[PDB]
RNA sequence: UCCAUGGAUCUCCGAUCGGGAAACCGUAUCCAAGCUCCGUGGCUAGUCUGCGCUCUUUGGACUUUGAAAACUUAGCGAACUGAAACAUCUAAGUAGCUAAAGGAAGGGAAAUCAACCGAGACCCCGUUAGUAGCGGCGAGCGAGAGCGGAUUUGGGAUUUUA
RNA sequence: GAUAGCCCCGUAGAUUCGUUCCUAUGGUUCGAUCCUUCCCAGUAAAACGCGGCGUGUUCGAAUUCUGAUCGCUUUUACGCG
């Protein structure tokens, strides 16, 4: 619901029991994500740049190597946030600009 | 030789506008800074090559296509694309002569550009261009 | 992690090392001090031409 | 191919169909 | 009178320029190129010779906002009641609410079934059967593959290369 | 004005109506391919909690949807086998 503005790496919570040890009763309860505001670096703005990850978005920009070639990916894949989209195709301008 | 080359195909006679623009290869017309982007757009880049891949030949030979690094990508991808690695390492072996890439830095250049997978099985060439070519 | 450093630096190799490292360690500190950089090539092709 | 190559070149089923259509010749 | 076609006018809210106590109250720009209109300069008055405005209209680009019953697909998600009371279970993924979408939507051409034999996307309708499985192994929940019909479709990326 | 085939209107139908056999062609053909767009992965599993599986979740649950953590898999020999 927020990551209509996060980038939550379509991470979503979840709504479902918690159940007791022994009686067994179920109560239900929700699951919410990791989610660590972050500035993060990008080699093309050299500017902090702050944004709610995940952790698990975290670790993603990470192996892909930084939130810059991070966003240069799948945008039918980033197609949860158009902000998201927005991020990746201004990006993707500026290193044109770069080219 | 535009009007002849209409004449060829604009009227779209397919084997027409191949011996014309066959004709405009031997007629070999400047491709200096503007004038090769003209000459590719008269011998494209890859795809059916054929008669084109005479001129492919030319416009590399014309002074070459190392207008750019880049474009040199662009170029060994034409003739990898092409199918032609005859001609392909021909025209490697040419720009190689004709002040290639710098292949004391060109070969781990196209080791990068083959890491990007984009001209595939063109890795044969690039086994000519490490043991002969 | 590991990264590529644009600099040598004290309990840590030569210049032109690759050298592994911790993730909070380079991304907080030595992405924005501008000491190591990530080893996509991208960045492994600048190094050695900077050098 | 030199690791593990493109799986089979055709999808099972989409061999299996043909060969049914091909021995349906004899 | 009247029919059909096509044209004229065509008040307001809903409403979407601003306000709003619904049916009322407030209100275009920029730029070209058009005659008229209104002074301005020309002093050289020469089509007596020329500039710069306006209200307007054309013709653009700026200037900009859309709704439904059921259906579908999702997000949430309950108790009454059943068990002869009740906490696991049922009610029920129902009621209801919200969001999105189209006239259908979905689903879709095998990291699938079956059992050494074979099958061949997707659904939908019979059947396997209330069978097997689940379950304070209670109450109740309750099939897949396969057979019969409806359908009839795969296509593309593969590319065998000059 | 009572129960209508032939009293009336329609109704069957016949008809008129607007119902297929048909466009070349210059403008120059980005001159019918004288073009080519980004792929091994935080991925499949795994542990826990959940749940969808018509099978309370690993006291026995097989696949499975997801939250936090963590995370795998392969070209090279006399130019040739």
């Amino acid at each position: 619901g927020r990551a209509k503005r996060g980038l939550y790496a379509g991470r979503h919570i979840q709504y479902g029991n918690r159940v007791s040890e022994d009686g067994g009763n179920k109560s239900r309860r929700c699951w919410k994500p990791n989610v660590q505001e972050k500035r993060l670096f990008s080699y093309i703005f050299d500017s902090h740049i702050k944004v709610k990850v995940t952790t698990h978005a975290l670790r993603c920009i990470d192996k892909a190597g930084g939130i810059d070639e991070y966003l240069l990916k799948t945008p039918y894949q980033k197609m949860d946030t158009e902000m998201g989209l927005y991020w990746k195709t201004k990006v993707e301008a500026r290193y044109a600009e770069l080219g | 030789a535009a009007a002849a080359a209409a004449a060829a195909a604009a009227a779209a006679a397919a084997a027409a506008a191949a011996a014309a623009a066959a004709a405009a290869a031997a007629a070999a017309a400047a491709a200096a800074a503007a004038a090769a982007a003209a000459a590719a757009a008269a011998a494209a880049a890859a795809a059916a090559a054929a008669a084109a891949a005479a001129a492919a030949a030319a416009a590399a030979a014309a002074a070459a296509a190392a207008a750019a690094a880049a474009a040199a990508a662009a170029a060994a991808a034409a003739a990898a694309a092409a199918a032609a690695a005859a001609a392909a390492a021909a025209a490697a072996a040419a720009a190689a002569a004709a002040a290639a890439a710098a292949a004391a830095a060109a070969a781990a250049a196209a080791a990068a550009a083959a890491a990007a997978a984009a001209a595939a099985a063109a890795a044969a060439a690039a086994a000519a261009a490490a043991a002969a070519a | 992690l590991e990264v590529i450093l644009t600099t040598g630096i004290e309990k840590l190799g030569k210049a032109g090392e690759t050298v592994k490292v911790a993730p909070g360690y380079f991304r907080n500190h030595l992405m924005p001090k501008l000491l190591a950089v990530p080893n996509i090539d991208k960045y492994a092709y600048l190094i050695r031409e900077q050098r | 191919e030199m690791g593990a190559w493109k799986p089979l070149g055709i999808s099972a089923r989409r061999r299996a169909m043909l060969r049914k259509e091909v021995l349906t010749n004899g």
